[PDB]
RNA sequence: CGGAGCCUCGGUUGGCCUCGGAUAGCCGGUCCCCCGCCGGGGUCCGGUGCGGAGAGCCCUUCGUCCCGGGAAACGGGGCGGCCGGAAAGGGGGCCGCCCUCUCGCCCGUCACGCACCGCACGUUCGUGGGGAACCUGGCGCUAAACCAUUCGUAGACGACC
RNA sequence: AUGAACCGAACGCCGGGUUAAGGCGCCCGAUGCCGACGCUCAUCAGACCCCAGAAAAGGUGUUGGUUGAUAUAGACAGCAG
């Protein structure tokens, strides 16, 4: 899998086929980040193998819908749990990021781990996503922001659209 | 492009000046005249690709033009001498034209004027 | 239609770039204060690379090797140069409608310079980074022409300045024309106003 | 110093993007990158905004970081940010851009003929000026 | 009483890095450098003007040295407003970096 | 292999383009410094061996 | 210095005649202020997504004809003097002249200019660079190098003194 | 870049269009996107399978993560008894 623009939050149930043995197979039910349905399924496919006996073929999808984010317009502290593979060794990691969605904040952790660790997407696995308050949260590059009187200018307005007034006359201003 | 309008010719030997457009010939050609007081252009066929249209227009629907006048009328015959009656035309079509352009402020100086591009001109840039 | 470059504070790569290409399409491009050019980098790197440069020669016959040229004007025409398929007519054309040189001369003193933000040190670095005079590097690697350079930009800068205030001067007595006769130009600018060239 | 801070309650001129040329007052701020941000009476939806589209001006307008676009709409009424807006010189020069864009070439013509005749008067008046200087000055 | 054609620079034929195919010319025409602007200058015509050592027939007018290579505007190419163009005969090498009238009575608006 | 015994180099490449001199009489090639301070005086003459 | 043509070479299709310089700061006025060979600093006032804006500025070319209104009367065109230029020197400014005008620009009236009958390289910087005499008149010009010979500070021959 | 074997893809002579692999500062066609998120100071930086060069060990350079601690009963410093 690879983190293909932002991803979308799948909710995904599956069985086992029936069998003589039993006729009603336990449903189980995932949440998972992918790029499309598509690719969805097959993560839910490889995380119910890995955990159950459960496969392709002796199981069959149910439900495979899309949850969209319920107050995409407020912004919210979220904690991501990872277990991704090192050079040698996997570890398990706990980072907290800040976004509207929880699909955005789940691209976010892609990106940003894929950038400082340069852990692939098909070596991250997802294991818990949830909305955390502030008061729960613990690293500060997320609890700085937490101030209701926050205020802050931008001190260095880096000259944008160079190359429309390629041959001009006029020494830019990065100060507003 | 409606009757009444404003066209800049771009090929003809009058290239580059402004018209004002009366109508649609049977040919398919824009039958076009401007005050030949102004910019000496006589009662002319243009085609109507080879001819920029501008936002400029004028409501000549209270003039008639005479119907005696088609694509065979236009149509060259074989030095060129000029008919007293496509004078007698002219002077009829201009005695309805000119007076009403008259009425907008700086319209007759703007079709004695002609059309050009300068340094930093581009015609996609600029709308007319 | 030539272009004139004024290479204060240009990144040197960054501005030989967008020259080599202009050129290519045919234009006249002049590029003058060669010594203002700014080099990436600490000024210690930039100078270990040139002096790497400078070893760099033919063993057998120096007079056959590589042709370090030690003034600013000269590295930055060698620098564009690469840029270009100099070993062909239409690269060797396009370095024939290339002229540079060092400081400003009397030719090209009286106009205007031209500035690519593309290119521009305040734009395409960031303020914390280190970097290099090229006027300054081609004085500590050879250059003999720094001193009398400086003595010269130091009198037409005077000179400019002069020629700045009669400027300034005259823009003053112009607006004061402009109150005093606006009363009768009036209906000369409302039809400007109007249509956005003097709001 | 500084005299534009990105703070709760300030509005912003957006340069490019989807919703070019339209004031938006931000709510709160989301990253270092990014902050959330709601038009009501310039319909642009709440929505987050990066920093880098949007020019921030001198219009602060008092609400919470939170508070819903029912308020937002109130605060920007009672502040009256539209006229003052159309009145700074900032949408004075915006508007006379898009006039100038605007120009036809009937009306390309008129400018010209009148700048022609302005630009002879004021020079004139310079030049009647100048001698008049150079008499007083000797 | 004055230019009517727009300005264009001949940048090159349409090449590969190891190839190129004299049909279609590479064109620059000032003022544009994107795609949304040289929407406007597809299907003009094209024409290179040169001189020549002896004289040749001019339509309405006398004959000089003057000769030119027609061609049409074809569609764009790549997002700097370059575009391409086809010549009743390919142009000559020499014509690299040098104007290329581009005329506006194939007009569209 | 390398030198068996170690020699220094015979001659000098400063004076590398052994070849005869365009310019009868040796002209100068630097002047020594002026400096204001001293009083104007000439810096160089002609003579003939004799 | 003060006319018409021929051959060849090509691209070009209005110019912008200038501060320096910062980018976590600038720009323009300003004295009610203090010092200096008008410049600098301090106070104050206007802007700053730059409007004294290269997203910019100037000229703008169809013409002639008559009369009228708006701007000019101090200016447009062309003969003598005064300076400004050295990094690869400015076809600039200033003061008088005998000639000339309300023509030059901005809006109104009048008509005309091969209206070459829809059709392409049109429109220029073009007294462009190089060459041959045709060419009428004016002001100034009658040289040097090489070979040969000698020299011998030089030298295979050239070369060099 | 270069190349008997690598990637795509196999070939009659051509026009139009679109792609694979690989690319879009210039040479050199194409990012002259108002591209997004972060890391990186190198006085030997780094820059794309075969491929053309590097290891164990270390860093109080800098970033993220894990675990165990102590602190308003007033800690780590730091200056004194
Ligand atoms: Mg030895
Ligand atoms: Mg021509
Ligand atoms: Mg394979
Ligand atoms: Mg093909
Ligand atoms: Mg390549």
């Amino acid at each position: 899998m690879k983190a293909s623009g932002t991803l979308r939050e799948y909710k995904v149930v599956g069985r086992c086929l029936p069998t003589p043995k039993c006729r009603t197979p336990p449903l189980y039910r995932m949440r998972i980040f992918a790029p499309n349905h598509v690719v969805a399924k097959s993560r839910f496919w490889y995380f119910v193998s890995q955990l159950k006996k459960m496969k392709k073929s002796s199981g069959e999808i149910v439900y495979c819908g899309q949850v969209f984010e319920k107050s995409p317009l407020r912004v919210k502290n979220f904690g991501i749990w990872l277990r991704y593979d090192s050079r040698s060794g996997t570890h398990n990691m706990y980072r907290e990021y800040r976004d509207l969605t929880t699909a955005g904040a789940v691209t976010q952790c892609y990106r940003d781990m894929g950038a400082r660790h340069r852990a692939r997407a098909h070596s991250i696995q997802i294991m818990k996503v949830e909305e955390i308050a502030a008061s729960k949260c613990r690293r500060p590059a997320v609890k700085q922001f937490h101030d209701s009187k926050i205020k802050f200018p931008l001190p260095h307005r880096v000259l944008r659209r160079q190359h429309k007034p390629r041959f001009t006359t006029k020494r830019p201003n990065t100060f507003f | 492009i409606t009757p009444g309008t404003i066209l800049i010719i771009l090929t003809g030997r009058h290239r580059g000046k402004r018209v004002v457009f009366l109508k649609q010939l049977s040919s398919g050609l824009l039958l076009v005249t401007g005050p030949l007081s102004l910019n000496r252009v006589p009662l002319r066929r243009t085609h109507q690709k080879f001819v920029i249209a501008t936002s400029t227009k004028i409501d000549i629907s209270g003039v008639k033009i005479p119907k005696h006048l088609t694509d065979a009328y236009f149509k060259k015959k074989k030095k060129y001498e000029i008919t007293e009656q496509r004078k007698v035309d002219q002077k009829a079509v201009d005695s309805q034209i000119l007076p009403k352009i008259k009425a907008v402020p700086q319209l007759q100086g703007y079709l004695r004027s002609v059309f050009a591009l300068t340094n930093g001109v581009y015609p996609h840039k600029l709308v007319f | 239609q030539v272009l004139v470059l004024d290479g204060r504070g240009h990144l040197l790569g960054r501005l030989a770039a967008i020259v080599a290409k202009q050129v290519l399409l045919g234009r006249k491009v002049v590029v003058v204060r060669c010594e203002g050019i700014n080099i990436s980098g600490n000024f210690y790197r930039n100078k270990l690379k040139y002096l790497a440069f400078l070893r760099k020669r033919m063993n057998t016959n120096p007079s056959r090797g590589p042709y370090h040229f030690r003034a600013p004007s000269r590295i930055f025409w060698r620098t564009v140069r690469g840029m270009l398929p100099h070993k062909t007519k239409r690269g060797q054309a396009a370095l024939d409608r290339l002229k540079v040189f060092d400081g400003i001369p009397p030719p090209y003193d009286k106009k205007k310079r031209m500035v690519v933000p593309a290119a521009l040190k305040v734009v395409r670095l960031k303020p914390t980074r280190k970097f290099a005079y090229l006027g300054r590097l081609a004085h500590e690697v050879g250059w003999k022409y720094q001193a009398v350079t400086a003595t010269l930009e130091e009198k037409r800068k005077e000179k400019a300045k002069i020629h700045y205030r009669k400027k300034k001067q005259l823009m003053r007595l112009r607006k004061q024309a402009e109150k005093n006769v606006e009363k009768k130009i009036s209906k000369f600018t409302d039809v400007l106003k109007t249509h956005g060239l003097l709001v | 110093v500084f005299r534009r801070f990105v703070e709760v309650g300030r509005v912003a001129y957006v340069s490019f993007g989807p919703h070019a040329g339209k004031l938006v007052a931000i709510v709160d701020v989301i990253d270092q990158n990014r902050a959330l941000v709601d038009g009501p009476c310039t319909r642009v939806r709440r929505q987050a905004m990066p920093f880098k589209c949007m020019q921030l001006t001198d219009f602060i307008l008092k609400f919470p970081h939170s508070a819903r676009q029912k308020y937002v709409r109130k605060a920007w009424e009672k502040a009256d940010i539209n006229t003052k807006w159309a009145a700074t010189r900032w949408a004075k020069k915006i508007e006379a851009r898009e006039r100038k864009a605007k120009m036809t070439d009937f009306d390309r013509y008129k400018v010209m003929k009148a700048k022609k005749m302005r630009n002879r008067i004021i020079k004139n008046e310079v030049k009647k000026l100048q001698r008049a200087a150079l008499l007083k000055a000797s | 009483s004055g230019r009517l054609w727009c300005k264009a620079i001949f940048a090159g034929y349409k090449r590969g890095l190891r190839n190129q195919r004299e049909h279609t010319a590479l064109l620059k025409i000032e003022g544009v450098y994107a795609r949304d602007e040289t929407e406007f200058y597809l299907g003009k015509r094209c024409a290179y003007v040169y001189k020549a050592k002896n004289n040749t027939v001019t339509p309405g007018g006398k004959p000089n040295k003057t000769r030119v290579i027609w061609g049409k505007v074809t569609r764009a190419h790549g997002n700097s407003g370059m575009v391409r163009a086809k010549f009743r005969s390919n142009l000559p090498a020499k014509a690299i970096g040098h104007r290329i009238r581009v005329m506006l009575y194939p007009s569209r608006i | 292999s390398h030198r068996k015994f170690s020699a220094p180099r015979h001659g000098s490449l400063g004076f590398l383009p052994r070849k005869r001199s365009s310019r009868h009489r040796g002209k100068v090639k630097s002047f020594p410094k002026d400096d204001p301070s001293k009083p104007v005086h000439l810096t160089a003459f002609l003579g003939y061996k004799a």
